RNA sequence: GUUAAUUCCGAUAACGAACGAGACUCUGGCAUGCUAACUAGUUACGCGACCCCGGUCGGCGUAACUUCUUAGAGGGACAAGUGGCGUUCAGCCACCCGAGAUUGAGCAAUAACAGGUCUGUGAUGCCCUUAGAUGUCCGGGGCUGCACGCGCGCUACACUGACUGGCUCAGCGUGUGCCUACCCUACGCCGGCAGGCGCGGGUAACCCGUUGAACCCCAUUCGUGAUGGGGAUCGGGGAUUGCAAUUAUUCCCCAUGAACGAGGAAUUCCCAGUAAGUGCGGGUCAUAAGCUUGCGUUGAUUAAGUCCCUGCCCUUUGUACACA
């Protein structure tokens, strides 16, 4: 998982972005679950902004 | 004529039952059982009575008459939805019942549930709800 | 509850020092000055700028400012 | 000859009055009824105050027809209590000398400012978890 | 004893449990260069007449 | 003749410009043409429970679709309609042609 | 130089009541005294002589907005239905009551079954309407 | 015109204000004058624009009340109407000179609060609204479950009130807190 | 505890001494008829109106509340 | 110090920043200035009807315009100005001019919960059943059962009221469905009534509908009586929907006529078109709101403050806890 997280991490900072963010929740590395974040740039989660500045999935 | 006249009848018995005379004629009537304020007025509208007088301004001659037309009600042109008991399940005519056949009616359907042992009966008989209403949360002051 | 942000504070405060010449008290100037100047997207910022900037200029006309 | 048509409309909570003047007589109706008679008459005389501050002597040059729409009762005659006024100020302002409105003006709004400016207040959005727009359901500790 | 009327100088600020009071300066209208304290209920302003029957307890200073 | 054309559309911006755009077709051809009106906004609006099960504080949600439509009448022949519209028409607006 | 409208409509229901009183031409019903004006009402009207006063006022509103059939007098005389625990909701009146009143001023000449609906009021009518607007008018100045 | 007066019988002018702590409280002279007790409001909005408010209004206002009243001006105000009619008649001078001088009596001028108790002076504006509401309680109370109406039952306690006679309910709530604020302090 | 017994309609007294002293009040409303006579208010409401009819008593105002009458001038 | 804000000023071993807040989007305000309108109107013109030249018409047609109506680009308010407090900084109060000198909502975060959803699913690991089925279909019952306690709500305890007639004003919306078999209603007849029978309008600013809603306003009846308040319980009858109502789906009429005299301990929500009163749309729908989500009408008292109570955040301190 972290070296998929850091791979697809690398591959959008080098395709030229303002700010990154992942998050991988289950049961990885053990039964009890987990969530990883991944995070660097600026982000913004408030105002109409996120409708047309950010893209999630 | 705001004077009181004499013979001023306070307290009147009309079928058994006890009428107080100073208040207005057609909620005197009301005191009746099986007779109410539509009831009473339709009836003082059919004879020929001002209802502003009341139950001690007006002469005996004309209660006979009220009364009269208040257990025969089908023959002073009354229709017959007007009624409390339309279409009796025994003699099956429509007729007024005014609080002497009236709790004697009511325990003779009452009875004939109890005699067929129907749902509604058996209600009755233990003195719960008929009409399918909730007793979890209501009914309890009359059951203890 | 009307406090200036950092952001219209900091915006005026360069404004006024790049364009001090064509600045002065008079709010409705200066509203259309710095919307020449600066691109403001938001003209309720562009008139926060405009006020702070007018708040500005009397203080500096009357004497120093940090 | 000359048409001294002046529209005026006057604005309420939600009801609104379109008031119209032109040349005529000291005749004022609304809805096509007189003044006097505009249930609920409790509030005549707030429909007759433009008439009193200013006297019959402004009015008998002109005649108002106005229709009212939107609102409710005491909306509607508030409405028409500012839309008579603002439509003989405008009247005066656009065919007699300005004068004459100013001191009405002045009149006006030294007894009452509602008789010109409208009131900006409107009725709130209702908020869901509860009944109004800042009211609440009852709480429900344990 | 006679009931006094004051006029108010100068307002000290809140006052009580709950802050329900208000502490102000306040001056008599026949001799004003006699002035003192005390706690009014309710909201006040600055150069208004209060009613006092007892001018001279004084209330707390905070 | 007199033909009508309505257009019904999500966006206002989108629905503004190709309006603008009829209208300076018809301009350029020469064509007695009625100003662009405006129907009333309709807003589909639906609350909703935010939360799938029925714990938690209740709180509803606001989803409102808004559909704006504008109408434009114009005298020409029915070929020279079928030439105007069928050109510089942007793909989120519906069009309807009536000929009464 | 008086109509209706140029006169206080509270006492000219009651003139027109009168006018219909004196005239004795309208035909009323049978069951008058012993009907419910309305499914959101409890006892019979406390005026007996209530149909006289009800044609005054269907007249009334016919001449004020013309073109109101049953349904439409229905929802005017409409009220409150006070369901007793559950709180009150508006409820229409009976259709019988207005439709025999419109049948009742359309048996004199004072309405007409007009086209493309509703009940449309004749010019005799009218007359008659603002006529007695004139005599309320004469009264009370 | 000149001659602003009240429903269609009382002039504004004639009005004696005995005391002159409420002089810029008590809206009824020259400049506050309206036919009828009702306005559009805004008195609400900012804090001391309540007093500007006539005091006819804010008696119409504080009238309606106990959930049955609320939202209810158009009656309060033939309410406050008649009361100013029956009132009228009994004394046989102004109706809003008898009013004023039933808020300048009923109004506290001590009362006692937690800093036991200690007495404090109340704020004249404090003082003007409490008895304004109290005197419409007492009137209230008198007029609840009784033949007599409140259209007499706010006007009769409205001259009891001006005339002090120890009999209104607000004169007698009164002399109670005043009492109270006496003993705490 | 305490319960009023009102008369419903008028005795001879109560008659005579309603055409005595009723007119001569400075107000005259069904209300406080009611109250110093031990009468309904409807009897109150009847009388004060036939009384009227009678022309002895003056009125200011009318409404469907209440009704409120005053007495004759002195003049 | 100040602010709704780690929002800013200001001392300062810190300077520059970023997320959040703020900003932003939607919503209401007002613009006789712009664009426009027979699916909206206004003003005038001509007929038609009526009353003593004039007045009314949502009666009929047409010469101008968009003030009223609808919806687009912009404008507009920013603590802008004055007087005061405030290091004279941030900021706060009052006021003139002014549509406004605090409109409301949405998104809302480094993090945590072993809070709820495996009954939202063709999202899902494991276990279990899998033909005498825990799969599916059919008939019926139950989810409402009532000695009791608790919570969210409706009705009311009445004269500011109830009842009976008259007058009179809105905006939120929806309305013929893919399977789907079920739409919103004008008008004329029958009847008191729910409701039934016929031709019509509407896929909608076009028809219901100018949404003739209530509250409230006007005029009589009631007279301090658990009374014409109150409508619980209950009988008889009449209709609608559904394959089917019995445990009465719902609606209507007559009649029977319970408690409740303003409610203890305790406790809920709120500060401006607010609460409260009142009625109307949508969700559920074959039948349906005593819930909720919104809208409209009337429309106030208190108060521009605090940590007293209750919580909750920051700082200081203590730790033998750190799956805390
Ligand atoms: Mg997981
Ligand atoms: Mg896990
Ligand atoms: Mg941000
Ligand atoms: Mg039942
Ligand atoms: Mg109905
Ligand atoms: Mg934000
Ligand atoms: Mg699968
Ligand atoms: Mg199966
Ligand atoms: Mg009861
Ligand atoms: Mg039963
Ligand atoms: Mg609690
Ligand atoms: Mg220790």
């Amino acid at each position: 998982v972290r070296r998929a997280c850091y791979g697809v991490l690398r591959f959008i900072m080098e395709s030229g972005a303002k700010g990154c963010e992942v998050v991988v929740s289950g049961k990885l590395r053990g039964q009890r679950a987990k969530s990883m974040k991944f995070v660097d740039g600026l982000m913004i989660h408030s105002g109409d902004p996120v409708n047309y500045y950010v893209d999630t999935a | 004529s705001l004077v009181i006249p004499e013979k001023f009848q306070h307290i009147l018995r009309v079928l058994n039952t006890n009428i107080d005379g100073r208040r207005k004629i057609a909620f005197a009537i009301t005191a009746i059982k099986g007779v109410g304020r539509r009831y009473a007025h339709v009836v003082l509208r059919k004879a020929d009575i001002d209802l502003t007088k009341r139950a001690g301004e007006l002469t005996e001659d004309e209660v006979e008459r009220v009364i009269t037309i208040m257990q025969n009600p089908r023959q002073y042109k009354i229709p017959d939805w007007f009624l409390n008991r339309q279409k009796d399940v025994k003699d099956g005519k429509y007729s007024q019942v005014l609080a002497n056949g009236l709790d004697n009616k009511l325990r003779e359907d009452l009875e004939r549930l109890k005699k067929i042992r129907a749902h509604r009966g058996l209600r009755h008989f233990w003195g719960l709800r008929v009409r399918g209403q909730h007793t979890k949360t209501t009914g309890r002051r009359g059951r203890t | 509850g009307r406090v200036r942000t950092k952001t219209v504070k900091k915006a005026a405060r360069v404004i006024i020092e790049k364009y001090y010449t064509r600045l002065g008290n008079d709010f409705h100037t200066n509203k259309r000055v710095c919307e020449e100047i600066a691109i403001i997207p938001s003209k309720k910022l562009r008139n926060k700028i405009a006020g702070y900037v007018t708040h500005l200029m009397k203080r500096i006309q009357r004497g120093p400012v940090r | 000859g000359p048409l001294q048509s002046v529209q005026v409309f006057g604005r309420k909570k939600t009801a609104t009055a379109v008031a119209h003047c032109k040349r005529g007589n000291g005749l004022i109706k609304v809805n096509g009824r007189p003044l006097e008679m505009i249930e609920p008459r409790t509030l005549q005389y707030k429909l007759l105050e433009p008439v009193l501050l200013l006297g019959k002597e402004r009015f008998a040059g002109v005649d108002i027809r106005v229709r009212v729409k939107g609102g409710g009762h005491v909306a509607q005659i508030y409405a028409i209590r500012q839309s008579i006024s603002k439509a003989l100020v405008a009247y005066y302002q656009k065919y007699v000398d300005e004068a004459s409105k100013k001191e009405i003006k002045d009149i006006l709004i030294q007894y009452d400012r509602t008789l010109l400016v409208a009131d900006p207040r409107r009725c709130e959005s209702k908020k869901f978890g509860g009944p109004g727009a800042r009211a609440r359901y009852q709480k429900s500790y344990r | 004893q006679p009931i006094k009327l004051a006029r108010v100088t100068k307002v000290l600020g809140r006052t009580g449990s709950q802050g329900q009071c208000t502490q102000v300066r306040v001056e008599f209208m026949d001799d004003t260069s006699r002035s003192i304290i005390r706690n009014v209920k309710g909201p006040v302003r600055e150069g208004d007449v209060l009613t006092l029957l007892e001018s001279e307890r004084e209330a707390r200073r905070l | 003749h007199r033909i009508r054309i309505t257009l019904t559309s999500r966006n206002v911006k989108s629905l503004e410009k190709v309006c603008a755009d009829l209208i300076r077709g018809a301009k350029e051809k020469n064509l007695k043409v009625k100003g662009p009106v405006r129907m009333p906004t309709k807003t589909l609006r639906i609350t909703t429970r935010k939360t799938p099960c029925g714990e938690g504080s209740k709180t509803w949600d606001r989803f409102q679709m808004r559909i704006h439509k504008r109408l434009i009448d114009l005298h020409s022949p029915s070929e020279i309609v079928k030439q105007i519209t069928s050109i510089s028409i942007e793909p989120g607006v519906e069009v309807e042609v009536t000929i009464a | 130089g008086v109509t209706v409208k140029d006169v206080n409509q509270q006492e000219f229901v009651r003139a027109l009541a009168a006018f219909l009183k004196k005239s004795g031409k309208l035909k009323v019903p049978e069951w008058v005294d012993t009907v419910k004006l309305a499914k959101h009402k409890e006892l019979a009207p406390y005026d007996e002589n209530w149909f006289y006063t009800r044609a005054a006022s269907t007249a009334r509103h016919l001449y004020l907005r013309g073109g109101a059939g049953v349904g439409s007098m229905t929802k005017i005389y409409g009220g409150r239905q006070r369901n007793g625990v559950m709180p009150s909701h508006f409820s229409r009146g009976s259709k019988s009551v207005a439709r025999r009143v419109l049948q009742a001023l359309e048996g004199l000449k004072m309405v007409e079954k007009d086209q493309d609906g509703g009940r449309k009021l004749t010019p005799q009518g009218q007359r008659d309407l603002d006529r007695i607007a004139g005599q309320v008018a004469a009264a009370k100045k | 015109t000149p001659d602003i007066k009240l429903f269609g019988k009382w002039s504004t002018d004639d009005v004696q204000i005995n005391d002159i702590s409420l002089q810029d409280y008590i809206a009824v002279k020259e400049k506050y004058a309206k036919y009828l007790p009702h306005s559009a409001g805004r008195y609400a909005a900012k804090r001391f624009r309540k007093a500007q408010c006539p005091i006819v209004e804010r008696l119409t206002n504080s009238m309606m009340m106990h959930g049955r009243n609320n939202g209810k001006k158009l009656m309060t105000v033939r309410i406050v109407k008649h009361a100013f009619e029956i009132i009228h008649l009994l004394t046989g001078e102004n109706p809003l000179q008898v009013l004023v001088n039933a808020i300048i009596n009923s109004g506290p001028r001590e009362d006692s609060t937690r800093i036991r108790r200690q007495a404090v002076d109340v704020s004249p504006l404090r003082r003007v609204n409490q008895a304004i509401w109290l005197l419409c309680t007492g009137a209230r109370e008198a007029a609840f479950r009784n033949i007599k109406t409140i259209a007499e039952c706010l006007a009769d306690e409205l001259i009891n009130a001006a005339k002090g006679s120890s009999n209104s309910y607000a004169i007698k709530k009164k002399d109670e807190l005043e009492r109270v604020a006496k003993s705490n302090r | 505890r305490d319960k009023l017994n009102n008369l419903v309609l008028f005795d001879k007294a109560t008659y005579d001494k309603l055409c005595k002293e009723v007119p001569n009040y400075k107000l005259i409303t069904p209300a406080v008829v009611s109250e110093r006579l031990k009468i309904r208010g409807s009897l109150a409401r009847a009388a004060l109106q036939e009384l009227l009819s009678k022309g002895l008593i003056k009125l200011v105002s009318k409404h469907r509340a209440q009704v409120i009458y005053t007495r004759n001038t002195k003049g």
